[PDB]
């Protein structure tokens, strides 16, 4: 059984990852006054599919380069993306990890390699100072990213998502913390390299520069996992779904319109949002949100022992 | 001073707010009507076997069926 | 069928389909036809 | 309301553990016996293997102090079956 | 082990892609703030790896200490962040 | 008007929620009708382990008070 | 040598009741027999040998025993309903059953006279009294 269970978490997410694209290419266009994609397949459904043999077909041009560093970077890209799904807890989860927040901490963290490696590997001045700059904001915002998890985890006892789905039996951990919510999507947003937060790889064409056809499409597809699983993440850990023992797809089905919802705010935030500049994002998470972190973190260690209500391991 | 804090609630309005809430989780722990419960909470929370004593006699532990009135209680924890 | 040549037709025809379906496009937008192309890009066509 | 809550979700968990902590006088006993009787088993064993073995004191301890020594993992599971071995060594850091 | 299966089919799944992908179709450092911006970001790291046992460390039957401690911490490093913003620091 | 985004989102939910029905029904059925324990502390192992060794050589075969 | 006791010495009638049970019925067992528990228990801590303590040891499955033998006579059933969807739940927490617990209290309350413990009162550390006393030189050092 277990690898049927491996086949549905992961297929399922890559057709799904694959129907997200259109999503994004249709509600960005009627955003925009304009159909979408409608006429290949009927209502572009056989769209995402269409492209992907057309990206895979042409010449993976290895440019005159690394060849290793060029090709672990859209694997490493697609199997750290894909991976993280791992541990997710959707009603009950696949590999249920004691300390699973520390794990996609790290597997996030890993990322940035890939970008690291790209720009290196292409060998062309675009492409190392898109990387540089791209590295930069990732591990800045990584830095909030983390104490952001660490102030909810003081609050649910427990590295393991799997507690959460018991703290958040009586209320959305938003009410609480809704202040870090904010943050957490903030920095969800800069973490996948979305609009607001999308300088790298911009109208000024990093880490794809020189990656075309089946490269550019692993990273692609582990892009949109990825914008699908931390949208997710902020649909466990602060919206918490509806839980009943007795019937757990309701869990998965309210899973599955938060995460849809969320999924489809940082479509709709690219459409209306400009991009900012390097420096004004870093400029904000340095200056604007770190100091908001560490002092709501600190708040976060105090109002469990004064309201004596340290949570409960296990 | 009052300029110090009003125009730093206009613009800036961040680092105000941060150290604010730095100061807030300094004092409400200080002053609280619960701050006690929380070592004796985590106290009571039973995790290692309790190991019973020999009763040489002369005890105040409970003796036989622990259900004893004599002992801790946490009807503290009870009705918190 | 099975005689190859049929299944190599239909086997090209999906690789037509793929590229002939997704064509992505750049625009050196040399000049002013630039315009009349991000006018296709926009709404009414 | 999150502070109502965990003070409930530790009124739970004290009475889990208060749960164990009663059983496991129990589960002390059968582990004594069956531990004991783990040794004996490959001890019983190593006498009929490790027979023909020269100056072969059947068994002794490694150490001179005649004290009770909790069995190393090995120890318990070493001569027997390989599976066994590795379920108690990589069984738990694998998860059910 | 059941995460090694799933994680050799996740590393698979991608070999199998850019395979595909290539058998189908037959120098200046100035910014060394964005070196002391990365240097900033392990020593955050670090303190965060200080941070990281506080879930367990809330059940200290200490508790004063474990906040004594835990409110020292972060206040001293948001003062090494303070004079990053002091100096020519974090203004890359 | 807007409603042909919807076509394309169907196929992302009901590719959202086989994953976490799926997860919670292949664990109901390989472990014999019965949430798959989690073992989180060497205690929870234990009993689970106990178990096995109690009967069959499952853990969620469970003896009953008829035995 | 090893002085391994013989097989013969540790073979006694076994509960082998799957966890579950014992979690829904740990309370009251807790309650009922806690005296020849602890006995063993304090046998157990002291003398850190298992080799001296092993009959104390036999003595607390007999008790555990019967004290299932009493509940399957009377109010089996309500016990019975309330260890099966204890068992359901992955965790097998207490909360999820707490109709099928308050009958199964209410009955052995009403039948056996027995109780169970409210919120603690087990977790208090117990006094024991052995015959057998702590021996001076329980680590046996020169
Ligand atoms: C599993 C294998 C793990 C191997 C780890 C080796 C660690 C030591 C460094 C070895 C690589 C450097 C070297 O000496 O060889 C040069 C060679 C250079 O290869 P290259 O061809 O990519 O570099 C030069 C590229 N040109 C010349 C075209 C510009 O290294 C390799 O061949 C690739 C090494 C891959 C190492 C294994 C990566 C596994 C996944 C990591 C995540
Ligand atoms: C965790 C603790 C909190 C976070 C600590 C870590 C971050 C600390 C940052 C300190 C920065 C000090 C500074 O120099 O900032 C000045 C501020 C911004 O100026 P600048 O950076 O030049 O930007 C201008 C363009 N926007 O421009 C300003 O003048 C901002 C002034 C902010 C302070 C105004 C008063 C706020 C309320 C203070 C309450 C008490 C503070 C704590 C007291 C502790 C002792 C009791
Ligand atoms: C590509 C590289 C990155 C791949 C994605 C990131 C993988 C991150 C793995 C983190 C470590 C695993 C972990 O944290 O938990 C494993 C778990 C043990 O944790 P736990 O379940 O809490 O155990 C006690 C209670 N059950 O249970 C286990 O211990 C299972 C055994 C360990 C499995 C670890 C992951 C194995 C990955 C195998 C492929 C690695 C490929 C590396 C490629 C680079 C070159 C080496
Ligand atoms: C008029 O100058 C031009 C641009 O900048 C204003 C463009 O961006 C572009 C690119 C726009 C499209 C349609 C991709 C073109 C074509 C151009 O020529």
């Amino acid at each position: 059984m277990f690898f049927i269970n491996i086949l549905t978490l992961l297929v399922p997410i890559l057709i799904a990852m694959a129907f997200l694209t259109l999503v994004e290419r249709k509600i960005l266009g009627y955003m925009q006054l304009r159909k979408g994609p409608n006429i290949v397949g009927p209502y572009g459904i056989l769209q995402p599919f269409a492209d992907a043999m057309k990206l895979f077909m042409k010449e993976p041009m290895r440019p005159l380069t690394s060849m290793s560093l060029f090709i672990i970077a859209p694997t490493l890209s697609l199997t750290l993306a894909l991976s993280l799904w791992v541990p997710l807890p959707m009603p009950h989860p696949l590999i249920n990890l004691n300390l699973g927040i520390l794990f996609i901490l790290a597997t996030s963290s890993l990322s940035v390699y890939s970008i690291l490696w790209s720009g290196w590997a292409s060998n062309s001045k675009y492409s190392l100072f898109g990387a540089l700059r791209a590295v930069a904001q990732t591990i800045s915002y990584e830095v909030t990213m983390a104490i952001i998890l660490l102030s909810v985890l003081l609050m649910n006892g427990s590295y393991s998502l799997q507690t959460l789905i018991t703290t958040q039996e009586h209320m959305w951990l938003l009410l609480p913390a809704w202040p870090m919510a904010m943050m957490w999507f903030i920095s969800t947003l800069a973490e996948t390299n979305r609009a607001p937060f999308d300088l790298t790889e911009g109208e000024s064409e990093g880490f794809n520069v020189e990656y075309a056809a089946g490269p550019f499409a692993l990273f692609f597809m582990a892009e949109y996992t990825n914008i699908i699983l931390m949208n997710a993440l902020t649909t466990i850990i602060f919206l918490g779904p509806l839980y009943y023992i007795n019937l757990p797809e309701l869990y998965s089905t309210n899973f599955m319109m938060e995460a849809l919802l969320l999924s489809s705010t940082f479509l709709w935030i690219r459409a209306s949002y400009p991009r900012f500049r390097y420096d004004q994002l870093m400029h904000l998470l340095w200056k604007n949100f770190l100091p908001l972190t560490l002092a709501l973190c600190m708040w976060h260690i105090s109002l469990p022992i004064f309201t004596a209500g340290v949570p409960p391991y296990m | 001073i009052s300029a110090f804090l009003k125009n730093a609630w206009a613009k800036e309005p961040v680092l105000v707010v941060s150290f604010s809430v730095w100061g807030l989780a300094i004092i409400m722990p200080m002053i609280s009507p619960y701050t006690k419960y929380a070592s004796m909470i985590n106290k009571a929370t039973p995790y290692n076997y309790p190991v019973p004593v020999r009763d040489d006699g002369n005890m105040p532990d409970v003796p036989s069926h622990p259900q004893d009135p004599l002992g801790p209680s946490l009807d503290w924890l009870k009705n918190l | 069928r099975s005689r190859a040549e049929y299944v190599v037709t239909k086997l090209d025809d999906l690789i037509n389909w793929a590229r002939r379906s997704s064509l992505w496009p750049m625009t050196f937008g040399l000049a002013c036809c630039a315009v009349e192309m991000m006018h296709m890009a926009a709404p009414r066509y | 309301r999150m502070m109502r809550w965990n003070q409930e979700r530790r009124r739970l968990l004290i009475e889990d553990l208060e749960a164990r902590i009663a059983l496991m006088p129990l589960f002390q006993a059968e582990k004594d016996r069956r531990t004991l009787q783990i040794l004996r088993e490959n001890l019983e064993e190593e006498a009929i293997i490790m027979k023909d073995v020269p100056n072969w004191k059947v068994g002794e301890s490694v150490f001179h102090t005649t004290r009770w020594v909790p069995p190393l993992i090995g120890e318990m599971y070493g001569l027997r079956t390989k599976e066994e071995m590795s379920n108690a060594n990589f069984g738990f850091t694998w998860y059910t | 082990m059941n995460l090694y299966t799933v994680i050799f089919i996740n590393i698979l799944l991608s070999l199998t892609l850019i395979l595909v992908a290539f058998w189908l179709p037959q120098r200046l450092p100035f910014s060394m703030k964005f070196f002391l911006v990365a240097i900033t970001f392990l020593l955050f790291d670090l303190e965060i790896a200080l941070l990281l046992p506080l879930p367990w460390a809330i059940q200290t039957i200490k508790t004063s200490t474990m906040m004594i401690m835990a409110f020292i911490l972060v206040t001293i490093l948001s003062l090494g962040l303070a004079y990053e913003w002091t100096q020519k620091g974090l203004e890359w | 008007m807007w409603f042909e985004i919807l076509p394309g989102l169907a196929i992302m939910g009901v590719c959202l929620v086989i994953p976490g029905v799926s997860t919670a029904y292949i664990h109901k059925f390989t472990n014999g009708g019965k949430e798959k324990r989690v073992a989180r502390v060497q205690y929870q192992w234990y009993l689970m382990e106990r178990d096995r060794r109690i009967s069959g050589v499952n853990r969620y075969y469970v003896s009953k008070g008829l035995e | 040598i090893v002085e391994l006791p013989t097989l013969e010495e540790l073979k006694v009638e076994e509960v082998k009741v799957s966890s579950a049970v014992l979690k829904a019925a740990a309370h009251h067992y807790g309650a009922q027999c806690d005296k020849t528990n602890k006995e063993f228990m304090l046998c157990r801590w002291e003398e850190k040998d298992p080799r001296r303590c092993l009959k104390e040891g036999k003595l607390v499955n007999g008790c555990a025993l019967n004290f299932f033998r009493q509940i399957k006579s009377h109010c089996a059933e309500p016990f019975t309903e309330y260890w099966t969807c204890l068992d359901y739940s992955n965790m097998q927490l207490f909360r999820h059953c707490r109709q099928q617990q308050a009958k199964f209290d209410q009955c052995v309350l009403d039948k056996l006279g027995w109780v169970r413990p409210d919120l603690g009162q087990l977790s208090k550390v117990t006094k024991v009294k052995t015959d057998r006393p702590l021996p001076e030189n329980p680590y046996h050092s020169r």
